[PDB]
């Protein structure tokens, strides 16, 4: 959405700075836009969560990177690997999803739990670095509750869109009700898409809160059987399984039926 | 030059810090709160070792000396 | 004992009236009426659970509640004496 | 972009002239990561491998800026892997 010219005086901006005060390994430089001015509002010390995002349009582990600046080796060198200023460029857009316990049907609360089931995903350049979210293992209200990070990677905004949506719809986590139909949304919305977004983007967009109600109906059948395999089943004697009697069914081609004329054809023909 | 390296977090951070520093050849350490003995990160490593079990796993991921 | 799972009821003689006899296999989930009571004919006296389902046993007639054989969940056998009246 | 390297993890022994062993996976485990992406076939714990199609329990394909440390990925992702209950091409 930003014009070409403008995220080069606001990188500039930023290794003004920090070349300025000799800043030695990983730091991001927040901004402050509007119109086309740069505002300089804090410097975060250190990786970010989102980090991965720029690793993938980028092609540098930064994470990696820092660890050999800590062991004196060069920028340019043959550990690090780093390309010419000039030579860095970003290949594709990536985008990055937060998935966290905290209710979007109750006022952004983080859940005290256990997880009953997690489901990841795959493909291409979907990174799922997991957190929280693996087994049967309970969370605690004391840490940031970050379930899962989910990031994806394309040459097309559109393209990247559409991973991070599929990756949103086959993620699977219960107990807990998270954050995920609203972010599916986000990703389906044409003013997302376009580019121009405020900070202010999700308040003056109501329909952001508007929930599905989708069913799994695989653990509701899983529960059944459960239930009545336990429980058993209201006027029925407790007592082995039937399927004692294997006699197959005999049956007839849809062909052969379709092509059938009784009592309720006459009935279409006659009255 | 890093022969061995811990890392002062937990999650996916942690992991993620453990596969860099194996991919350069070093020898990692996990630490972990006594909440986080089934934290994924505690066994992704090639050492782990508790926070302060006498220190609630509130506090033991910022107790600088232990 | 702990509980009263392991006594055995004696049988309803089936040619009295003043016998009730249990009707099914099944669980005293409610004890109603004790020794010495007196309700209505149709007195819900004892709640039942065959299986998942529930009745309640009615007495026949008017009078006086002279035994009763179970406490709250027990289970009965078919022809099981639960109740006696007057 | 930076360079990219691909392998497939199989069943073949590396012993044994690399012929296709077969039965049940009873352990498996997976590496992951930024640059590493793993494609899964016959590789998991559940089900045993027949014999009846070419081997592959997963292809691995890791991605870094440099050649070199593309490998070093590589590398430790194939160490990373665990797989019990049959022989495997990994090492």
């Amino acid at each position: 959405g930003l014009s070409p010219t403008l995220r080069q005086r606001i990188c500039d901006a930023a290794i003004q700075l920090m070349e300025n005060i000799k800043y030695v390994n990983a730091g991001t430089v927040e901004f402050l836009v509007s119109g086309d001015e740069f505002f300089f509002i804090e410097v975060n010390p250190r990786v970010q969560v989102e980090h991965t995002i720029t690793e993938m349009v980028t092609g540098i582990d930064i994470v990696k990177t820092q660890i050999l600046v800590a062991a004196g080796a060069d920028l340019f060198g043959e550990e690090i690997n780093m390309p010419q200023q000039k030579d860095i460029t970003t290949l594709g857009y990536a985008i990055q999803c937060r998935i966290t316990t905290e209710d979007p049907l109750n006022d952004f609360m983080p859940d005290t739990g256990t997880i009953i089931a997690y489901r990841s995903s795959g493909g291409f350049g979907v990174r799922l670095d997991a957190g929280d979210g693996f087994q049967g293992a309970e969370i605690s209200p004391y840490y940031d509750s970050l379930l899962v990070k989910l990031s994806t990677h394309a040459i097309s905004f559109k393209q990247a869109e559409e991973k991070m949506v599929r990756s949103l719809r086959e993620m699977r986590i219960r107990g807990v009700k998270t954050n995920i139909p609203f972010l599916i949304n986000v990703m389906k919305n044409k003013k997302f898409t376009s580019g121009d977004y405020t900070t202010k983007f999700i308040e003056e967009t109501p329909e952001l809160f508007d929930i599905q109600p989708s069913l799994d109906r695989g653990t509701k059948t899983l529960e059944y059987i459960g239930n009545v395999t336990i429980n058993g089943f209201p006027n029925v004697e407790k007592r082995p399984k039937p399927d004692y009697e294997l006699a197959s069914i005999p049956t007839v081609s849809s062909s052969k039926i379709a092509s059938f004329s009784g009592t309720k054809q006459l009935l279409d023909e006659v009255g | 030059q890093i022969k061995k390296l811990l890392v002062a977090n937990r999650g996916e951070i942690a992991i993620r810090i453990f596969r860099a520093a194996a991919e350069l050849d070093i020898s990692t350490v996990a630490i972990y709160s006594n909440e986080d003995k089934s934290s994924l990160h505690r066994y992704k490593a090639d050492e782990s070792y508790l926070v302060g079990s006498d220190l609630g796993p509130a506090e033991s991921y910022l107790n600088i000396e232990r | 004992n702990v509980h009263t799972n392991a006594n055995v009821k004696p049988k309803a003689d089936k040619s009295n009236p003043s016998h009730i006899g249990a009707q099914m296999p099944g669980s005293v989930t409610e004890v109603k009426v004790s020794v010495g009571e007196t309700v209505k004919a149709n007195q819900p006296l004892l709640i039942t659970e065959a299986m998942k389902m529930e009745t309640t046993i009615q007495a026949p007639f008017d009078g006086v509640i002279k035994q009763v054989t179970v406490n709250n969940g027990d289970t009965i056998a078919t022809g099981d004496l639960l109740i006696e009246i007057e």
